[PDB]
RNA sequence: GAACUUGAGUGCAGAAGAGGAGAGUGGAAUUCCACGUGUAGCGGUGAAAUGCGUAGAGAUGUGGAGGAACACCAGUGGCGAAGGCGACUCUCUGGUCUGUAACUGACGCUGAGGAGCGAAAGCGUGGGGAGCGAACAGGAUUAGAUACCCUGGUAGUCCACGCCGUAAACGAUGAGUGCUAAGUGUUAGGGGGUUUCCGCCCCUUAGUGCUGCAGCUAACGCAUUAAGCACUCCGCCUGGGGAGUACGGUCGCAAGACUGAAACUCAAAGGAAUUGACGGGGGCCCGCACAAGCGGUGGAGCAUGUGGUUUAAUUCGAAGCAACGCG
């Protein structure tokens, strides 16, 4: 069987980023990159506008704290459901914190998910928000079950 | 391995030699086994009888 | 006092340890399951880590500072302990491991699936 | 009737052995007890709970009591007819093996019936009770759980004597003897070729393992420790069930043991081995199989097909995957 890889594309034409379009290709309900990337740059608008910055500084610093260092797998020997903690490594520290913006952001509800994934960004970055309790919680979930690595 | 009494003649063993017993007794106080202290069966038997009496005498210990 | 005895003893359920004076007088105690985990987790190796700590916290009160570690009771937290009071501020001299062994003695019960 | 010494045994000399019986002693540990340390748990499980615990437990130090088995030696090692026998010491005592040459000179073997031994459980009497532990109680699992799991715990396990006299009491292989390739460990001897030795080699016993030739066998396998080739003696079998039953008898405090059918019933029961399939057996591998994800179905409305039911007919065909927007 064996790993197989994956790419993706690398400018956008605001935000020269790789990652921002890691989160264009997300969040596209039924093959419509084009209301993504529009409710994406009119959301990173108003990152920039309510708060005085770059939104790529705000959006990485928010990254930086949804990222979980720990998931918990699973180990199931006899009828004990041990879960194992896992160092994640940091490919899928990304896309679970991009999976955690996302979906919590549009589980959030607001006027559009523009601003629903701003205001998701903006608490991220003030690091209490809603994908941080899935930070929080897994975290807390790797610290309990810490005996068994 | 090479048997100690057959080298040096040695017949029945006479517990009062409380260092060569000390050399056959283990680090902890157990009597190391035939295939460690190379002896024949014979030997090796008067030596684990030899031990037994000289521990009944504090002459080898027990436990430690 | 300066010198004590640390007393380990990780059996199938627990690992408790009682940091103890020479002639047998405790300073501290801590198990496994007074540090909190009540189910299986008391078995685990973390918890008997987690135990020494705490017997090296109350230990170093009135206190002591170099022990002498007497490993007892088949487990598997011995290693861990032995580590934990290293790393919690105390010095590990001596590693008696020390589990009670019958010669003959009394008979034990039963085997479990019979 | 007379001789002989090989078979058998005595004599002398060693050697090894948990061979047995009686008495005495030891060291861990388990439990219990008292005191010091000290505080909130302990214990247990797949998960828990009953239990133990602030009235001070579990841990720990010292001391004491009591019972039972004797770690390491320990080994397809030893001994015994078998059961069996593992600390040590003494008292008495049984057998074996080795070297012969001193003796006897066939004195030998087997053995129905008889006599004895005879694991464990059980029985009687008196003690004993630490651990374990039937029965029994509570908690769990469970549809049920008179079970497995956990916490307790009676008889018993222990000792003295008496009874029972049974086991997959097994090497599932009666005892004796002779003959019939080897290799190799090992247990206890003996002897040789150099070395006083150490040690190596060789040879020979008696015991004990494995692999193996001829031979045997249905095959697996056995093969000088035979299941080979022979002789002696004993026990036992003559299809499965009924049935180790019933009756009678002997023994037994009892439980039961031994001896032991018939009516009736079946055309099989069975052994060893092959090919498959299966395993809540092991290994390795692979598939959107699992995981990692994305979207759904199951909820609502309708379309469509199928089961039931109503029918005059609701035409017939498909029915787990592999029928059901199928012909």
């Amino acid at each position: 069987k064996g790993p197989v890889a994956k790419r993706d594309v690398l400018p956008d034409p605001i935000y020269n980023s790789k990652l921002v379009s890691r989160l264009i290709n997300k969040m596209m309900i039924d093959g419509k990159k084009g209301k993504s990337q529009t409710i994406l740059y009119k959301s990173f608008d108003i990152i920039k506008e309510r708060t005085g910055n770059d939104a790529m500084e705000v959006f990485e610093q928010a990254l930086k704290n949804i990222m979980p260092v720990l998931e918990v797998k699973a180990r199931r020997v006899g009828g004990a459901n041990y879960q194992v903690p896992v160092e994640v490594r940091p490919e899928r520290r990304t896309t679970l914190g991009l999976r955690w913006l996302v979906n919590y952001a549009r589980l959030r509800g607001e006027k559009t998910m523009e601003e629903r994934l701003a205001n998701e960004i903006l608490d991220a970055a003030n690091n209490t928000g809603a994908a941080v309790k899935k930070r929080e919680d897994t975290h807390k979930m790797a610290e309990a079950n810490k005996a068994f690595a | 391995k090479v048997c100690y009494f057959t080298s040096n003649g040695i017949t029945h063993i006479d517990y009062k030699d409380v260092d060569l017993l000390k050399k056959f007794v283990s680090e902890r106080g157990k009597i190391l086994p035939r295939r460690v202290t190379g002896t024949n069966a014979k030997y090796q038997r008067k030596l684990t009888a030899a031990i037994k009496r000289a521990r009944q005498m504090a002459l080898l210990p027990y436990v430690s | 006092i300066e010198s004590g005895i640390a007393h380990i003893r990780s059996t199938f359920n627990n690992t408790i340890v009682t940091i103890t004076d020479t002639h047998g007088n405790a300073i501290s105690w801590s198990s496994a399951g007074a540090l909190g985990f009540r189910g299986s987790r008391k078995s685990t190796p973390f918890a008997a880590q987690m135990a020494a700590e705490t017997a090296a916290k109350g230990s170093i009160e009135h206190g002591l500072k170099t022990l002498e570690v007497t490993v007892k009771g088949p487990g598997s937290g011995r290693e861990a302990a032995i580590r934990a009071l290293q790393a919690a501020g105390l010095e590990v001299t001596a590693i008696r491991d020390v589990t009670p062994v019958p010669h003959n003695g009394c008979r034990p019960p039963k085997r479990r699936r019979v």
